[PDB]
RNA sequence: AAGGAACUUUGCAAUCUCACCCCGUAACUUCGGAAGAAGGGGUCCCCACGCUUCGCGUGGGGCGCAGUGAAUAGGCCCAG
RNA sequence: AUUCCUUGUCGGGUAAGUUCCGACCUGCACGAAAGGCGUAACGAUCUGGGCGCUGUCUCAACGAGGGACUCGGUGAAAUU
RNA sequence: GAUGUCGGCUCGUCGCAUCCUGGGGCUGAAGAAGGUCCCAAGGGUUGGGCUGUUCGCCCAUUAAAGCGGCACGCGAGCUGGGUUCAGAACGUCGUGAGACAGUUCGGUCUCUAUCCGCUACGGGCGCAGGAGAAUUGAGGGGAGUUGCUCCUAGUACGAGAGGACCGGAGUGAACGGACCGCUGGUCUCCCUGCUGUCGUACCAACGGCACAUGCAGGGUAGCUAUGUCCGGAACGGAUAACCGCUGAAAGCAUCUAAGCGGGAAGCCAGCCCCAAGAUGAGUUCUCCCACUGUUUAUCAGGUAAGACUCCCGGAAGACCACCGGGUUAAGAGGCCAGGCGUGCACGCAUAGCAAUGUGUUCAGCGGACUGGUGCUCAUCAGUCGAGGUCUUGACCA
């Protein structure tokens, strides 16, 4: 039993897994009233636009 | 796999608790806001619910109290509510993304009748 | 479904009241004696399926003793029967009757019924002492 | 996984009907006979199976019912497709009383 | 060279004669031509016909252009089927008989990751004899240190389903044309409303 | 499901048993015991009657698959 | 709990018994307060057999819950 | 400054000195059943009793119950019965402490895989434009077992008893794949019954707790094997032992020395599965087309065809991927109808001293099933995506 790491992993490999961790931006809409941005399908966080108006000021 | 619902990381009888709780809870309210799942989860029951009061009979408010515990919001969902919905085939309620919370980065969400 | 060490209850006055079975056989019954294995494992006894087994109580006077061994040839399954037309039958107790190896019985008359499957396999003898083919 | 507008259903059904057989009102307690044929090689025989019907299940060309019959000091239940050619007929024998809709527990009796 | 389209639509119940057929409900709706591959278009002989149909707001425009060449009308699904003919287009009339055996490919249900008993069907391990979470595992992966490695095609906990699978010889137990239904024995792979490929026999018998 | 120790070093593990009342109970013995040996029955609701009450006996009636109706709750034996 | 030869030999039980029981005596290498041979009763002792019951097994299924997986928060270790 | 050691379990895979099964020479081969030898490693090689066993003996079968290798394969895979720690006892040895490869009872087997290797699944780029689809199969994997009965035929053979090759038919066992219609299992709140208690003011009716379903009885869809369907081949091409044709050296003879044919469960092909990262990157059908940028800005921008993001789901699934729908809309939920499960609701009435019975009531209730329906959410929107290098040759106006 207990497993452990045979060598160190150089900085170039433990860097070459790493190519994934890249985080994804949101994809940002402009609100079509209050303006300022918000996520597709969900309300407008300056406003409260939904199409008339939910969430409150 | 066709099977339906959801386990939300509890035992049945948590999971029922939490439907009761929070259909008491949108009907004593008009709209809450909740997690986006529990609100999925949540908006079938609630939606039957509004269909069973919506007999007016004493049996259907009987049927009624024995998921909602709370005398005060049965009246209401019996005597109030289902009869407005009179004319609706249904569809009762909706569900809004409000969006992403701080402490555990759950988007929230909004339902409401 | 019958394998070794499951024990079945004796439709026959041969004088075994209760065997333990102990082989199962692919064995049917053709031209001269009984046949020969239908290769070596199967694992499954069911009604109209010759197995091996000996004799655990038996009648104190009688043909067949405490300990015989013997052939016996299987009747009723608690399993169920599925015969072409989508009819099942199911027995409450699982039994069967001793042979010879001719697969005559080696008892006077059978006791209960017996799935009418033994006429498929040709056992004549036994399915003529036999009270209901059901 | 082919996205067709199709009622499975009423194309099953369909199919299913030209082998669906109604047989009389006989409810899970009601005693029952059966008549069924029987082919003994070139012969055609009757055999009657008469007994305790403890549940009917499916529908469709797959219904089924289950009678219990004790015969000859032995414990005997059969399986009937209400469309199987090998099942002449079938009659109410007596009514029951039950409270349930499968009765299992006559199994000990 | 026989072949045709359609959806498993269920399993039932029906008799012929005297003996319970189980029967696969098969609903071979009729198949378009569409392409028709030869040697020298091609290299090598076969048809391409279509079977789901599809609105056109729901249609590339290649696609479209593909359909409209041979002007079709258009299909969610194209196979094509090494050597084979008519003219016009395919219904499972004509060619299919009854009593005719056929092959039946389908996708099989899938069943996702599973462990090497439910895939490969191994025997597990001691429920009780002191095993010490091995009740499940597969044992042994190899020898020792000849030869230090492990047999290529080693089978092992993995994506059980979803694979492509053909039954050989299902007999063509009822035909009802112009509802495009062949009634086959037995049991073809896939799920209710899948699709499915059917073929003549690819053995003499 | 069917089978029931075919498992295994070994029934290891897990099940069966399970409270109270009545019936009943072996070899053997230092006559204390072994012994809860073994085994069988009963158990809930209503009503009337009797009796020493919280209760129980007796009779008849009632309902369910099932009445220590859920929880606590001995598996037994033979022989070294 | 002592036997090397050893699965001693016969009987028992078992379909089949290197184990267990009884008998035998050829005790490699029992034996009388380092006690000898018995002994009812007592044992989370050890050994064999039975009844019952069982996923221990043929042969594994389906289900549940807690992890494992995914996202946000904090973020070790032996080893090299 | 550690290469864990017997046996079992689990998992395989190799050799052939072949246990079976296939082909063949010889036979002290009539037939049938054998013996031995040669070719053959495709597949197959059972369950139990005793022992820690390996082995071996026994029970009962079988086509057969093959022998070995893989650190006497496999303890970062499990066991831990054998053996070799400390305890204790017997026998024996020793004056003793102690001892024995004698026996006996007891006795801790280490949550995290870094790399190679392996099974699965994505991301990247590549394949001389950007896209949607349909595909050839270089190459690779799986599969490859057998009995029994019947006909031939009571024929060949045999004094007889008996009893065939060959060819044809039929039915199983094990194993494999798929499947869920059937027969069953399960189905953690779909339906009902039940008990103690706490609650909803009380009655009535209900909810919690008694498991992480309080117990019980059923139980759809899913998912399952013990359930069902299908499979191993047929034909062909090269061969092994072996059988021959023609035929010299060697006037005869010889299967060979030139040549030629017949010949196995094996080889190659045919079956099923993967497969162009087959960087040697393949073929076909189709769609978009020839845009913009003071080389102070010789590589980018806005774009088309087309996708992705996001939402709602899914018989797809760890994530990713895959399929569907996304208002021109039936994608899921709801709602309606139906199916199916449970089995006769609540309330009221009646009978009854009551328990409770009966009627209203084939009722009531409702997870996954089948359809319909614009009641709900799939709003709005963003991101990305061509302009096609050169060389030679062929045809063309
Ligand atoms: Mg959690
Ligand atoms: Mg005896
Ligand atoms: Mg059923
Ligand atoms: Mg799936
Ligand atoms: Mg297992
Ligand atoms: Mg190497
Ligand atoms: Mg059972
Ligand atoms: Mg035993
Ligand atoms: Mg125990
Ligand atoms: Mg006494
Ligand atoms: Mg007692
Ligand atoms: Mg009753
Ligand atoms: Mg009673
Ligand atoms: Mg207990
Ligand atoms: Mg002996
Ligand atoms: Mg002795
Ligand atoms: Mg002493
Ligand atoms: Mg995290
Ligand atoms: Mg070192
Ligand atoms: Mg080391
Ligand atoms: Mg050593
Ligand atoms: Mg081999
Ligand atoms: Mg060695
Ligand atoms: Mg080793
Ligand atoms: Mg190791
Ligand atoms: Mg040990
Ligand atoms: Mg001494
Ligand atoms: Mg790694
Ligand atoms: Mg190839
Ligand atoms: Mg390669
Ligand atoms: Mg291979
Ligand atoms: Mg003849
Ligand atoms: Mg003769
Ligand atoms: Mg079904
Ligand atoms: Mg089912
Ligand atoms: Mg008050
Ligand atoms: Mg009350
Ligand atoms: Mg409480
Ligand atoms: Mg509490
Ligand atoms: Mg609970
Ligand atoms: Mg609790
Ligand atoms: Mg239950
Ligand atoms: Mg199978
Ligand atoms: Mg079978
Ligand atoms: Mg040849
Ligand atoms: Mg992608
Ligand atoms: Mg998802
Ligand atoms: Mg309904
Ligand atoms: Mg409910
Ligand atoms: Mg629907």
């Amino acid at each position: 039993k207990h497993p452990v790491p045979k060598k160190k992993t150089s900085k170039s490999k433990r860097d070459m897994r790493r190519s994934h961790h890249a985080l994804t931006a949101p994809n940002l809409t402009e609100c079509p009233q209050c303006h300022g941005k918000k996520l597709s399908h969900h309300i407008c966080p300056n406003c409260g636009y939904y199409d008339g108006r939910q969430v409150l000021a | 796999h066709g099977k339906a619902g959801r386990k939300l990381n509890r035992n049945s009888s948590a999971r029922v608790a939490l439907a009761r709780a929070q259909a008491t809870a949108l009907l004593r309210e008009g709209r809450i806001q909740t997690t986006l799942t529990k609100a999925k989860e949540l908006r079938p029951f609630v939606e039957q619910l509004i269909t069973t009061a919506k007999g007016g009979d004493l049996h259907s408010r009987r049927l009624v109290a024995q998921d909602i515990h709370d005398k005060d919001v049965v009246r209401k969902v019996m005597d109030e509510v289902a009869p407005k919905y009179a004319e609706r085939p249904g569809g009762y309620t909706r569900i809004l993304r409000v969006g992403t919370r701080r402490g555990d980065g759950v988007t929230m969400a909004l339902i409401e009748l | 479904m019958i394998m070794p060490q499951s024990r079945l209850d004796v439709a026959d006055n041969s004088g075994a009241r209760e065997i333990m079975c102990i082989r199962v056989l692919n064995s049917g019954i053709g031209g001269k004696g009984l046949t020969t294995g239908g290769g070596g494992n199967k694992r499954y006894a069911h009604v109209g399926d010759i197995i091996v087994a000996s004799v655990k109580d038996a009648a104190p006077r009688g043909a067949v003793k405490a300990g015989d061994v013997v052939k016996a040839v299987v009747v009723r399954t608690s399993h169920a029967i599925k015969r072409a037309d989508g009819s099942t039958i199911r027995f409450d107790r699982n039994a069967a009757v001793i042979i010879n190896n001719q697969g005559e019985p080696r008892g006077t008359r059978v006791f209960g019924p017996v799935a009418r499957e033994l006429r498929d396999r040709r056992f004549m003898k036994i399915v003529s002492l036999a009270p209901e083919v059901l | 996984q082919t996205h067709i507008k199709i009622n499975r259903g009423e194309l099953l059904r369909g199919i299913e009907q030209d082998h669906t057989r109604q047989l009389p009102d006989f409810r899970p307690g009601d005693t029952v006979r059966v008549d069924t044929k029987v082919r003994e090689g070139n012969r055609t025989r009757s055999q009657a199976f008469e007994g305790v019907v403890i549940a009917i299940n499916g529908s469709g060309s797959r219904k089924s019912f289950t009678v219990r019959k004790i015969s000859f000091g032995e414990g005997v239940e059969r399986v009937f497709p209400f469309a199987s050619p090998l099942v002449n007929q079938v009659t109410i024998v007596e009514r029951g009383k039950v409270r349930r809709a499968k009765l299992y527990y006559g199994k000990a009796a | 060279m026989k072949g045709i389209l359609g959806t498993k639509i269920g399993m039932t119940q029906i008799w012929k004669n005297d003996r319970a057929i189980p029967v696969t409900v098969v609903l071979a709706g009729p198949c378009p031509i569409v392409q028709r591959k030869t040697a020298q278009t091609d290299g090598y002989e076969a048809v391409q016909i279509g079977y789901a149909p599809k609105a056109e707001r729901k249609v590339n425009k290649p696609m479209q252009g593909h359909f409209a060449k041979a002007g079709v009308a258009p299909t969610r699904i194209l196979r094509e089927f090494r050597g084979f003919a008519p003219d016009g287009d395919s219904v499972n009339v004509d060619i299919f008989a009854e009593g005719e055996k056929i092959d039946a490919t389908g996708t099989s249900k899938g069943k996702g990751t599973q462990g090497v008993m439910k895939r490969w069907n191994f025997a597990g391990g001691p429920a009780s004899h002191g095993s010490k979470k091995w009740h499940r595992r597969p044992g042994s992966i190899g020898q020792r240190k000849t030869p230090g490695r492990v047999y290529k095609g080693k089978r092992m906990a993995g994506h059980m389903g979803m694979e492509r699978v053909t039954v050989q010889n299902l007999e063509v137990v009822e035909i009802r044309a112009g509802e495009n239904l062949i009634l086959v024995k037995g049991a073809i792979p896939g799920a209710n409303g899948g699709l499915v490929v059917l073929r003549s026999a690819a053995k003499a018998s």
